[PDB]
């Protein structure tokens, strides 16, 4: 279901990205960032634009924001376009 | 500078305040009569800060991030022997933007 | 992502010169504290859950952010906190070993205060949690090691402010 | 008006009760005479609707050429603007009396005012008379020595607050001279 | 922006919800020296009365993105984030927010939020001004108060 | 008619070794009369703002107790019997008393709860008010000697 | 009845009159010059700059 | 002028549509609370002469410079005109609460009233006070929480009509500001 | 010091009048309820050792910084001089409950108490929430609604004695504020 | 009896000197034209705050660059210090007018002032400009030729004392030159 079942350290599925997203979450951000690949010079793949602006969901913004810095990216701006704040019920 | 020993610690004592209170005597007082003061200085004598303090953030280094590439903002240590100079200049840059020398 | 040795090599390399006496002078200063940082990072790894449990109970456990309407009411929202406080105590451990706070703003600080404003997370209560977490961290690792680990906590609190 | 002191915040989710890093030391120390100051601004702004009509008509009855045809207060657009400039000056003096410094007076009100009046053909030698009536009006209220209106106060002294507000009114009048 | 930062309301209008702020220019704040409006608002200058200051600043935040073009001869009300209703009033291209008389039309902001410049400060409807700090007074005697209470024999008209 | 200023009582009292806030009577620098007046009014203003956020801490303690008072009195007539710790015939292990350093610096810091956690916020907020209220005493006292010798 | 949104020349002439109606209230407010304080309200970028228009042109003094 | 029926006509004329079933529910609910609105105007009209003397005199006891010489409530013609426009404003608000739309308030009462009060030299700060005391009375008469006169009404709620007349007095106070 | 009957004499001495017949109607109802007053100070003095230990140790439950090192209730000389001071306040409140008049509390106890506590380093905010625990204890002992000890009284109503001793306890906290 | 004035002056601390009835007529016989001279200093110190707030402001009214940012009557502590120094010279002129000699004005108030004003960066031409205003006022107040006020005196001539107060003010300007 959601990503906070009881998993933490020392648990059977591997220790990973745990987001505070509810059941079928409907909140999503509008993020903007550059993310240079830092791996094209030994792979020699084709090049793709690294400056992107896209709507990521609340269910997986934290994983994406945690990963964009993994590969040296810089986050220029993020906002919560869709969803409420301090909302107990209704994020579903 | 305090050259004011000619004005000693009886400084702004203001002797001639005179209150006649009718046709009678003059009743001379000695009242100091301070101003609309305020004595404006910075960094006073004590701390006056009881907790609630994390205000410090480093300076903006442009578009890189703060304090990351200060390799152009350093002193110097070495140079080397066989370095030979350059023909075109393309004058000095805001720190080769985001990747460091250890990219 | 540079440590003290990476930052020393970068500044000495960025001028194209060798590692002179001043560059190695700081490097020797870092190697002297190399023994202190590992033991500091040792005990913090052991008492990670205990430190975070001590900070929240000492700073924001019973305040009305904990009660209904406060910013930390629902169990998903409470569970996000100790998940969130774990990064501050963890990344501060990395800065304490690397001896350079470059990893914090690279992986924590950028887009952080801009993110809490989006969610509506109170930055005021966040810093006091980290300040209380800094206070308990000085308990475990000692005074000077707490001075080292504490030097990166307020770096997070400063930039997050 | 509400920047002229410092409130303290006590609740959570504020990011000034915890992370703000400063109590305003120059403005916590201005409520240390602040009951005396708030009564002094209450003397002016409860009489400012009477102060601006007395001062503008004071320079009409001392110089009758302003309501002459060809004078600068003849038309009804100009008579309304001369009453508006007296009230706006009296509010920004009452900012600077309340805030305790004349920085807000010389930024919003006095900055570029002498260049305004000589571009509009406003007479400056008569305009400083209308400020100096309000200098003489405001010291009568703060010392409570006005003739036809007294106000109840607590017992004490209010010199160097009438003397403070006399230091703002010439500062207006020398910036427009 | 300074009152927001001190009062802690600025965290609220940091949020991503579509707001319609009616931020008054400081000439509006400078216009708070009414003889009238100084009665009900001067008491907030005291440093303990941050309580009502949030409740008076939070009346300027409107949930939703109401641009002036969206107010073509339309009168719609709404309550603030303070909690009490405010009537936005756009007729004859004169958009009103309580006693606002908006100066600048709109300012596009980050989270689809709008900012209108108003000419005055909107006080909430059922806002009573906080009284000045007073003296806790106590009754000097106790026999001046037993004599102040009507006995049962007085209530039936048995005595004067 | 004239209240006795609190710095004139400090001159009369015999000196204790331990204060919470040791005095800067000898550690005030020799600055002028006008810089002593500015540094006093700043420290009076910081003590006024520290009072009205300590009063906001007391209203949060009163709101935290009313939050739990339907359950604090609802668990007051339950039968809560433990498994060990009270009678010595049962093996309790480390909870014969408490074990090996876990009593704390105070004793109240080992108690968890919403009202104990806002109480530790009160004690750190009253420390900063009492530190700056003892700083306006020796700023005033030098004022007595700035004027008495004048 | 729907020919004021769907037409290809009523869409210009309606938007000409609102933009001229916005110009007439802006030209009249720009008859007030000297002590008026400046707020950079940061107007949008719907139309890009066709010219280069560098900030330092020359020394025209 | 318009009313609550002809407001949704000229809104449905803009979309060139008929007044269908999705817009009659805005009107059939308005007529179902038609007895509450007629009981809400009758609290105002029955106290209309004493509310204007309650409000203009409350402007005087807060701003006493109007009755000083040189003021704007000084003479008997100036006082009776200020009792006239307290109730002429109250005449059009009671029309606009009755009609259900503020078109009569924004084409007869507010038809250049800011241009009048500048050209008369009426202080606009005091007339915000004289309008808003009538706002604070009308939400106490409609909700029947006036402290000294209770009228006998059938029980229920009038928070909608109290907040509607609080938006008509603010629309007067927005335009003469 | 004064009592309840010396209070009505010095009011009558201010006008040089005799204590007549109409003001003897209230003095006879003071003495008629004088047996409830002695039955009320007996419910405070009987419980007086546990009242200042429920209060001082309930002050510590809301402030652990008093029992931290450097604290005000830290060492044994300092906890003993705070348990001394908490029952001096309970002694002079019970004197004024017995005397019917708070004159012995205001000059023998509360005069000069605030600036006494500045000079010794006593936190005055902790004293206010210490004497407010004793205020709630006393009004539970007057009205016989304490949960752990009930006393045997006659039937009736002592709510006026409860809010007379409550007003002697918020007269303490107005003096150390 | 003249020493008891100067014993309050020269004692290096604070005092006062209340002068009674039988000591007064010995002073009036000792002081030549004493009934004119005790009206002469009464015509100055009863208008003391009116004469300062002209003379500090009239220096700014002719030299407007002093309240510019960078001038010396900027930064309100310095503006208030100019007004205290203008009040001190106005007082110490009147004691020289009372005692009939410029000796006590020279050593206490005037010696070392020329080195003081160049040590603080005080513009010393404007201080002569400030005391020339106070020279112009005190000949008008003594001769009862003041403009908006006139005083009820016994009739006669006081031109000889008005020349005597002219000889005190220029000694200030001869010292700070
Ligand atoms: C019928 C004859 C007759 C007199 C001669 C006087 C005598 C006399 N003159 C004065 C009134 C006086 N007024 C002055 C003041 C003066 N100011 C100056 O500039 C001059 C030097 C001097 C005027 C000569 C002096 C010196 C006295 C006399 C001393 C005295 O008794 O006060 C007084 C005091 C009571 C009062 O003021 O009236 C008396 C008894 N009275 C009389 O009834
Ligand atoms: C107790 C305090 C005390 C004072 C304040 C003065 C005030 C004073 N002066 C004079 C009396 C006088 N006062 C003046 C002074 C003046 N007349 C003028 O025309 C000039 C404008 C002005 C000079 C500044 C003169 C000229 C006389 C009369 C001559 C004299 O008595 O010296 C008198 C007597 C008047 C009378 O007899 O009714 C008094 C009371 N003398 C005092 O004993
Ligand atoms: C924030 C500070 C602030 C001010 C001080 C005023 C300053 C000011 N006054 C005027 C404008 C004016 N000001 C006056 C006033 C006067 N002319 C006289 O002859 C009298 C001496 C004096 C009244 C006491 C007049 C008559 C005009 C109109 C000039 C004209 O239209 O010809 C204008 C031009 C725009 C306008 O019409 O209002 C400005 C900016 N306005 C401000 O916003
Ligand atoms: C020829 C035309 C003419 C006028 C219209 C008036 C106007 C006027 N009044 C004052 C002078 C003053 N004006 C006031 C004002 C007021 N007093 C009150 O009781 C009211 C509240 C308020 C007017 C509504 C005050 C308080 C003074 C100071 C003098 C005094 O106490 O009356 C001054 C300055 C005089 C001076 O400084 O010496 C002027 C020009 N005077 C004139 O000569
Ligand atoms: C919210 C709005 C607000 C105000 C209007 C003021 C109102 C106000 N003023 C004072 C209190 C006071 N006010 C004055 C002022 C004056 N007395 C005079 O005789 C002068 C004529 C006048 C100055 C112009 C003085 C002298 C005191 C006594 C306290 C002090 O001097 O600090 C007090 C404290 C009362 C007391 O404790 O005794 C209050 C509440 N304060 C506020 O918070
Ligand atoms: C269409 C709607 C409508 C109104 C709202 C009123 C308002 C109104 N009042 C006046 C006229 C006036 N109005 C006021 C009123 C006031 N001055 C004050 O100080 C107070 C703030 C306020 C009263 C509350 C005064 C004092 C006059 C007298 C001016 C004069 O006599 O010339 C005039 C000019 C009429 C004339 O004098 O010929 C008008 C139009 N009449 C209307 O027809
Ligand atoms: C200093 C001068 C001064 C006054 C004269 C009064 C005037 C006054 N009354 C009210 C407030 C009110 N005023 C009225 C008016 C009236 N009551 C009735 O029943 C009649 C219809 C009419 C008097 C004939 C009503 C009904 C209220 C609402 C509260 C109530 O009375 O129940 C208000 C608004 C609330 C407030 O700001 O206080 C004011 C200013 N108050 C003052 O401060
Ligand atoms: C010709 C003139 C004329 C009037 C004066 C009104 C008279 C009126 N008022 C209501 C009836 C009512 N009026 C109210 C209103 C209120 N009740 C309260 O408690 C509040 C204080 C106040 C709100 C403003 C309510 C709640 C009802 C009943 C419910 C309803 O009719 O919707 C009714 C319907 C019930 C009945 O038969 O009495 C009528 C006829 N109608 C008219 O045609
Ligand atoms: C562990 C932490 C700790 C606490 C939080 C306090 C608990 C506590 N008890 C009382 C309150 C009290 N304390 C007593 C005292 C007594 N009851 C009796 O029957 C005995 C005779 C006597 C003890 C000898 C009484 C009578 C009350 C009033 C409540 C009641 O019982 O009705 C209050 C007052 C509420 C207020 O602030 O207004 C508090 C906070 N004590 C603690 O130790
Ligand atoms: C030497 C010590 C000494 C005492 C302790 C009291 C003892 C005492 N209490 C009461 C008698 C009483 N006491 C109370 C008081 C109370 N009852 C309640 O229900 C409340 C809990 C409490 C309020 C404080 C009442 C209501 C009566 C009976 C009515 C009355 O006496 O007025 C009476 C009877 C008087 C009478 O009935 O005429 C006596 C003698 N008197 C003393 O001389
Ligand atoms: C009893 C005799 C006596 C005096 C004669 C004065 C002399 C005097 N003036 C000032 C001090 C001052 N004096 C002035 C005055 C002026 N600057 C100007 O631009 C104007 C021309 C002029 C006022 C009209 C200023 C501005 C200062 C303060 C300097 C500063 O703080 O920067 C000081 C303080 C110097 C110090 O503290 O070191 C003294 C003793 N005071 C006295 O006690
Ligand atoms: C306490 C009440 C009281 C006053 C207000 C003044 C009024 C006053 N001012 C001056 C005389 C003067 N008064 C001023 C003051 C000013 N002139 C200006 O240019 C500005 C309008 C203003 C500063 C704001 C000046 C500059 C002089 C002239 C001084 C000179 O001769 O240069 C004179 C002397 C005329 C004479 O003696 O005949 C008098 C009586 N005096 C008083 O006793
Ligand atoms: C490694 C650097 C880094 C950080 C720090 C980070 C933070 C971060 N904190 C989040 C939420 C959150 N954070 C909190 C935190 C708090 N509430 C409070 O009252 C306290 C003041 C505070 C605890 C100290 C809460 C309650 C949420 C959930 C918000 C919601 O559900 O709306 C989220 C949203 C997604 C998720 O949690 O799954 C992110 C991405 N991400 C990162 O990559
Ligand atoms: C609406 C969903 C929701 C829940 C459930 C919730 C729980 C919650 N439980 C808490 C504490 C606590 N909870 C317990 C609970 C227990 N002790 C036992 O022995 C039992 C097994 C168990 C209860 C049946 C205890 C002892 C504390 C205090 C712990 C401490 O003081 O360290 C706290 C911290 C103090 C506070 O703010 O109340 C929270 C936030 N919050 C929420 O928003």
């Amino acid at each position: 279901a959601y990503d906070m079942d009881g998993t933490g350290a020392g648990s059977l599925e591997p220790r990973g990205i745990k987001s505070s997203a509810v059941e079928k979450d409907s909140r999503c951000f509008k993020v903007t960032f550059v993310l240079p690949s830092q791996s094209r010079l030994y792979t020699f793949r084709e090049l793709q634009n690294v400056y992107t602006t896209k709507m990521v969901p609340f269910s997986s913004w934290y994983a994406e924001q945690q990963r964009i810095q993994k590969m040296g990216g810089k986050i220029l701006k993020v906002e919560l376009v869709a969803g409420g704040q301090m909302r107990s019920v209704g994020n579903q | 500078d305090v050259v004011n020993a000619a004005y000693p610690k009886n400084i702004k004592n203001k002797a001639p305040v005179i209150s006649f209170d009718g046709k009678k005597g003059v009743k001379l007082e000695m009242v100091t009569l301070q101003t609309f003061a305020g004595d404006d200085s910075e960094d006073t004598l004590f701390d006056y800060s009881s907790g609630k303090f994390m205000p410090q953030k480093p300076a903006d280094m442009g578009i890189a991030w703060p304090s990351g590439d200060g390799r152009q903002a350093e002193m110097k240590g070495g140079k080397g022997s066989f370095n030979q100079p350059d023909l075109r200049k393309y004058g000095p840059f805001p720190d080769f933007l985001k990747r460091s020398m250890d990219l | 992502m540079q440590d003290a040795i990476t930052s020393v090599i970068n500044a000495a390399d960025v001028q194209g010169k060798y590692l002179d006496a001043n560059s190695v002078e700081k490097l020797r200063g870092y190697f002297q504290t190399g023994e202190l940082r590992v033991r500091a990072a040792a005990t913090i790894a052991a008492n990670a859950a205990t430190i975070i449990k001590e900070a929240v109970a000492k700073s924001l456990l019973y305040s009305d952010i904990t009660r209904p309407g406060g910013n930390m009411y629902t169990t998903r929202r409470y569970a996000a906190c100790i998940r969130d406080l774990d990064y501050y105590l963890r990344y501060a451990t990395y800065g304490m070993l690397a001896g350079d706070p470059s990893i914090l703003d690279e992986r924590v600080l950028n887009g952080l205060k801009e993110t809490y404003n989006s969610l509506g997370v109170p930055i005021g209560a966040t810093i006091q949690a980290i300040q209380a977490m800094k206070e308990v961290t000085g308990s475990l690792v000692g005074s000077d090691a707490g001075k080292e680990m504490g030097l990166y906590f307020d770096y997070i609190c400063s930039g997050l402010s | 008006m509400l920047d002229a002191f410092s409130r303290v915040v006590v609740n959570s989710d504020a990011k000034a009760a915890y992370v703000g890093g400063s109590d305003l030391q120059a403005l916590k120390s201005f409520i240390a005479d602040g009951n005396k100051r708030l009564d002094a601004v209450n003397s002016i702004v409860s009489n400012a609707s009477c102060m601006v009509s007395d001062a503008v008509s004071g320079m009409i009855c001392e110089n009758p050429g302003l309501i002459s045809p060809g004078g600068n207060c003849y038309t009804n657009r100009r008579m309304a603007a001369c009453l508006r400039d007296g009230e706006i000056i009296l509010r920004y003096v009452s900012y600077a009396l309340l805030a305790g410094d004349a920085s807000v007076l010389e930024d919003r009100c006095l900055n570029g005012l002498k260049e305004t009046y000589i571009a509009l053909g406003v007479p400056t030698n008569s305009s400083i008379r209308a400020v100096s009536i309000m200098k003489a009006q405001a010291v009568a209220f703060i010392t409570n020595t006005a003739t036809e209106r007294k106000m109840s106060f607590a017992a004490g002294d209010c010199t160097s607050l009438a003397s403070e507000v006399a230091s703002y009114f010439d500062r207006v009048g020398a910036a427009i001279s | 922006v300074k009152l927001l930062n001190e009062s802690g309301v600025e965290k609220l209008v940091e949020q991503a919800g579509p707001y319609t702020v009616f931020a008054p220019t400081d000439d509006a704040f400078a216009a708070l020296l009414e003889p009238h409006s100084f009665n009900k608002l001067a008491t907030l200058l005291r440093p303990e009365n941050n309580d009502a200051l949030r409740k008076v600043l939070m009346h300027h935040v409107i949930p939703g993105a109401f641009t002036s073009a969206s107010l073509m001869d339309r009168a719609v009300t709404v309550k603030s984030l303070a909690g009490e209703p405010i009537s936005i009033m756009g007729l004859n291209k004169l958009v009103t927010a309580g006693t606002a008389k908006v100066v600048r039309a709109d300012v596009p902001c980050a989270n689809g939020c709008i900012i209108h410049a108003v000419s005055s400060v909107i006080i909430p409807p059922n806002y009573v001004p906080v009284p000045q700090p007073t003296k806790p007074v106590f009754p000097r005697s106790v026999i001046a108060e037993i004599a102040k209470l009507p006995t049962p024999r007085q209530a039936l008209g048995l005595d004067p | 008619k004239a209240a006795i200023m609190p710095h004139q009582i400090v001159d009369g009292l015999p000196v204790i070794p331990n204060s919470e806030h040791p005095s800067q009577k000898y550690n005030v620098p020799k600055v002028s009369r006008e810089k002593l007046q500015r540094e006093l009014l700043i420290a009076q203003g910081k003590a006024n703002a520290l009072q009205i956020e300590l009063d906001a801490a007391y209203t949060s303690l009163a709101s935290s107790r009313a939050f739990l008072a339907p359950f604090a009195a609802m668990a007051a007539d339950m039968d809560i019997r433990p498994l060990y710790g009270k009678n010595p015939q049962v093996f309790a292990g480390q909870f014969l008393g408490v074990g090996a350093g876990q009593w704390g610096k105070t004793g109240a810091d080992t108690v968890r709860g919403r009202s104990r956690r806002v109480a530790a916020d009160i004690g750190v907020k009253e420390f900063q008010l009492e530190r700056v209220k003892q700083l306006v005493v020796d700023l005033q006292r030098a004022l007595a000697l700035e004027d008495a010798e004048a | 009845l729907y020919a004021i949104e769907t037409d290809e020349v009523s869409r210009l002439e309606v938007d000409l009159e609102e933009a001229k109606g916005q110009l007439r209230v802006l030209e009249a407010a720009m008859a007030k010059s000297t002590p008026m304080t400046r707020t950079a309200e940061f107007k949008t970028l719907t139309k890009n700059v066709a010219a280069v228009t560098a900030a330092e042109k020359a020394d025209p003094l």
